[PDB]
């Protein structure tokens, strides 16, 4: 009844305006199963592929979204849980998925009241060092 | 068709193929066009890398689509 | 269990003989620390015991709810206690085999893996007499029949 | 896969005699060397060198090893002087013997060629390095090479 | 005020808590009535783990609120 | 530099800055009511984000000019 | 500079320390040695026993001192 | 042009290289994978250090020449 | 208040003081040349002992009055 229609225009403004360091769409031919490291950041040298299951509430719920490369980030566990804390606090209706792909990759500034693995959250409250190398490590184990 | 190219650097090309063309077509049109090596050259298309056996209109690549380019190797 | 049942009688005349105001005063001989209330916090328990502000003795009440303390903190937990043991029943046959299918071919350390099932296998028959022994008395029809009786009184 | 003791007299013997034709060839000693698993991991673990590298499964053959002694003085347990010395001058001779018989193996392979004799040098070094953790009060038997080993290979090289 | 917390059987124990209370200063009131030290005292909430130090108040957890014990690879 | 500030239900305080301040000093202005701690200092500006970090030159905070102040309840 | 330790069989560890360097920065350079978790490690320095936090020089430890690597009823 | 180089434990690697590139800027390109620090640069060819200042060009280093990274110089 | 203060070797410091202040205080003037921690903050007086917690008037320091500061070494 009115689900559907937003998604369809959310994607097509891909190809009016495209992105800097991202692409959209449907991973398959599912409509609601949609489918770059920074330089300055260990993750650089990584180009990332994600899996996006829109509810069928997303124009009023926020997608879960969920990573099939793995990454060595405070706020990212192996299941790609994502602390960002614009879906579960203000993931407002008027929020593009353009807009959320961007607060991705704002995630660079690492957020550690938020740490979802602790371990990783200490490393880099004083062991930055070794951790852009250990970054770098798992960004060319994976993220080729 | 013309298509868009995007490398590691943000430098958007405008590359004028055909659906029938292979990736590895298109990856020879890249050296060529740039001299860019083309074992180092990784296409990205709406988060997918493409298979130089595999051609356009497997992956439903329509014209000025964007086309996100990666290189990778260095020094050692 | 049994002093509960005069008062619990099937013609049901001894329910004012247990006093529904014995949680008025302070406890006397039940502990309250970690004591969960039903629907109240200590903050309104503290002041309530002092609001009212005045306390006649008798055995029977307190005997009463000694006796639900004792079915919860006793066979209560006995039922939990031997509800982990046929899981236990379980994970000591896990290794029965375990330690038999290696090739037990040496000299005096194979004589000391034997005398390590030997007693494993005492071990066995114990923790199947165990569940075998405290499953019968809890098919005592009797037994649980009087204290179902004493739940049915305690509710009523 | 298919225990490999100083107990069954009929298979260390066989086991050494098959690497004494191809170390008495010079040409197959100047390339015996560089093989594959020859090396262990780079990063092995220190108690599997005894079964993830080519000598380590031959050397390693020494008294000090549990079984053996479980069977000749644990049989045995209330033994005197002389019965237990029995044992020892038992032992001690096919010790010798076969001491001798590995250092003629080692001795061509270090007679081998120029990076043979590199290879060997630096294939002690590497099992050596990795075993500072025996000198502490209680040390990480489990986790370190047997001692039956790295003793053997002291009195040969 | 009071909050709830149920362990891997179903067993729900509750016990009083005040705003001010640290994480650890919660946990100390746990092996007094179940017997844990607090080596292995895991909390998560809302599947999100607590931190140590942090706060009663620094989780928004309110009144009436839930928790729930899990246990870490630990005891055994 | 008179800013106003209203948090979620209406409430409003009336605050005094300076145009070349910073956020958490602005911030500094807003604990000095409620007393409400730097952790939970959240801004919010026409459908954007407005880091805690920075300085009003970076708010482009005019005269007279409405913030939003959100409890924040961090955590994940 | 360097300094001394010595377990009960008498084995004479040396290891170089700083003065900068607390007791556990040097119990951190303990178990690459002798494979201890400081979980035990017990410091016996002149028959008086150090704090954890304190630094080398807050036991005025000179150079060519020496330790005692003793231990407490933990360990099997 | 890459070159080979093993360490105490022995770890092989590569690294391209060119005649001309300077020993430091070859240490530089090892803490990418190794994470050591350059100041302590000790490249050991033949038995010989490696002058830093100087290029590869001076040394008769030849096709997949190994290197030995010994570097330690600790320390602590 | 110029109150003079020698160590154990001999050497010396020109320090002022007011005669309300504290012995911290004087202490204050003394960790602004050596840089002394006030752990070590040892003042003594013909025979008996000052403690540093107290007050120039409690210390009766008269106009250049040498006091002793000698290295604390405590510990036990």
């Amino acid at each position: 009844m009115s689900s559907s229609k937003r998604i369809a225009k959310e994607l097509s403004d891909l190809e009016r305006d495209p992105p800097t360091s991202s692409s959209a769409g449907p991973v398959g031919d599912d409509l609601y199963h949609w489918q770059m490291g920074p330089a300055d950041s260990p993750y650089a040298g990584g180009v990332f592929f994600l899996s996006i299951h829109f509810p069928t509430d997303y124009p009023f719920k926020p997608p879960k979204i969920s990573f099939t490369t793995k990454i060595y980030h405070p706020n990212i566990n192996a299941n790609g849980n994502i602390c960002l804390d614009i879906l579960k606090d203000q993931w407002s209706p008027a929020l593009t998925l353009s807009k959320v792909l961007l607060s991705i990759s704002s995630l660079t500034d690492a957020n550690p009241d938020d740490p979802l693995v602790p371990e990783i959250a200490h490393i880099y409250k004083t062991d930055r060092p070794k951790y852009e190398a250990t970054a770098r490590e798992w960004t060319k184990k994976y993220a080729v | 068709m013309q298509i868009f190219v995007k490398t590691l650097t943000g430098k958007t090309i405008t590359l004028e193929v055909e659906p029938s063309d292979t990736i590895e077509n298109v990856k020879a049109k890249i050296q060529d066009k740039e001299g860019i090596p083309p074992d180092q050259q990784r296409l990205i298309f709406a988060g997918k890398q493409l298979e130089d056996g595999r051609t356009l209109s497997d992956y439903n690549i329509q014209k000025e689509s964007t086309l996100h380019l990666v290189l990778r190797l260095r020094g050692g | 269990v049994r002093f509960s049942q005069p008062f619990l009688d099937i013609s049901y005349k001894k329910i004012d003989k247990i006093d529904a105001n014995y949680f008025n005063n302070p406890s006397l001989f039940i502990d309250l620390s970690g004591e969960t209330r039903l629907n109240s916090d200590f903050k309104e328990a503290d002041a309530f015991y002092d609001k009212n502000r005045k306390s006649k003795p008798n055995f029977i009440s307190d005997c009463f709810f000694l006796t639900l303390t004792y079915l919860h903190y006793g066979l209560g937990g006995t039922l939990s206690f031997e509800e982990k043991m046929g899981s236990e029943i379980k994970a000591l046959k896990e290794e029965i085999e375990k330690v038999k299918k290696i090739a037990a071919n040496h000299d005096v350390f194979a004589r000391f893996i034997t005398a390590q099932l030997s007693k494993m296998e005492k071990a066995l028959k114990t923790t199947e007499s165990l569940r075998f022994a405290l499953q019968g008395f809890f098919a005592h029809r009797s037994l649980q029949l009087e204290v179902f009786d004493f739940i049915c009184g305690a509710s009523t | 896969k298919h225990h490999f003791d100083l107990n069954e007299s009929v298979i260390y013997n066989n086991v050494l005699t098959i690497f004494e034709l191809f170390v008495t060839f010079k040409p197959i000693a100047e390339i015996f060397t560089k093989i594959d698993g020859f090396f262990a991991d780079y990063s092995c673990k220190p108690q599997d060198f005894e079964r993830k590298t080519i000598l380590g499964p031959i050397l390693s053959l020494s008294p000090i090893e549990a079984a053996v002694a479980i069977r000749n003085y644990g049989d045995n347990l209330l033994r005197s002087k002389q019965q237990t010395a029995m044992i020892h001058e038992s032992l001690q001779a096919e010790h010798k013997v076969v001491i001798d018989r590995l250092f003629f193996i080692v001795d061509k392979l270090v007679r081998g060629s120029l990076n043979s004799r590199t290879d060997m040098i630096s294939y002690f070094a590497h099992i050596a390095n990795k075993n500072h953790l025996r000198r502490a009060d209680h040390p990480p038997f489990k986790e370190l090479s047997s001692n039956g080993f790295m003793s053997n290979i002291t009195l040969l090289l």
